[PDB]
């Protein structure tokens, strides 16, 4: 996990790509041939 | 063994939630919000949900919800269903924040972990730590205006841009947040709240339902 300190808090990121891509991977899976 | 409060509200024997809000302001709009008032004995028992019913929506094995429940005390565990209010034009540059407040009889140092899970796999986690301030005759913990992960800003922008509310709900059905509040010294789970989401069917307004997790 990637680790970042920002504005008094610690953020752990669990994925290697870009954030925009992360959000898209969720959306595309949720909407793939939905009814 | 301070159970009466926890059967009736979001609280363990050692911490009680006053407020939780996620919002956007340039002025203000609440996506989701919880606000508890002082528990009365005459308040109803919360509804209970069997925890094994939600395990597959949060991480499992080592760092997981099941393991956590088996260890930290069982009266610490709650499930909140939110109906989020995404109907705001403030997003079309502005501040996205989450604020929360807890009271306790004990003076502690607490960490609050909020973890975004997609299809049960963990994605991002923000960890905040807060010291106690004495007030009336309790200790107050106030985690004020913390910015929201860019993951969530991006997610909210895209969630809002979907054309049909069934699609919003499909996106939300495998989206969860897990909040874990811990005592930093003894690391004793003080509160664990599992969040699940739909979008509100009102044109404006956010709603919630609070359940107590069991067994």
């Amino acid at each position: 996990p990637k680790t970042e300190w920002n504005a008094g808090s610690v953020i752990f990121t669990y994925f290697e790509g870009d954030i925009n891509s992360m959000v898209d991977e969720h959306f595309s899976r949720a909407l793939r041939n939905l009814k | 063994d301070l159970n009466w409060i926890s059967m009736r509200s979001i609280a363990s024997s050692k911490l009680w939630m006053l407020e939780f809000s996620a919002f956007l302001e340039r002025n203000k709009h609440l996506f989701v919000h919880i606000s508890q008032s002082s528990p009365s004995y005459s308040d109803p028992y919360l509804e209970t949900v069997d925890i094994r019913q939600i395990y597959d929506k949060f991480p499992e094995k080592k760092g997981g919800l099941k393991e956590l429940f088996e260890r930290g005390p069982s009266n610490a565990f709650f499930l909140v269903k939110f109906w989020a209010d995404l109907n705001t034009n403030i997003d079309d540059s502005a501040f996205y924040g989450v604020s929360s407040q807890y009271e306790s009889p004990e003076n502690m140092i607490i960490t609050c972990s909020t973890k975004v899970c997609s299809f049960g796999k963990q994605v991002v986690e923000k960890v905040e730590t807060e010291y106690a301030r004495y007030e009336n005759g309790h200790y107050l913990y106030r985690i004020h205006r913390s910015p929201l992960c860019e993951y969530m800003i991006n997610f909210i922008h895209k969630l809002k841009h979907l054309p049909e509310k069934y699609m919003m709900n499909s996106v939300l059905e495998n989206f969860t947040i897990l909040q874990v509040v811990t005592n930093r010294d003894t690391q004793e789970t003080l509160l664990c709240i599992a969040y699940v989401f739909e979008v509100s069917a009102s044109e404006h307004g956010a709603q919630h339902h609070i359940y107590r997790l069991v067994k």
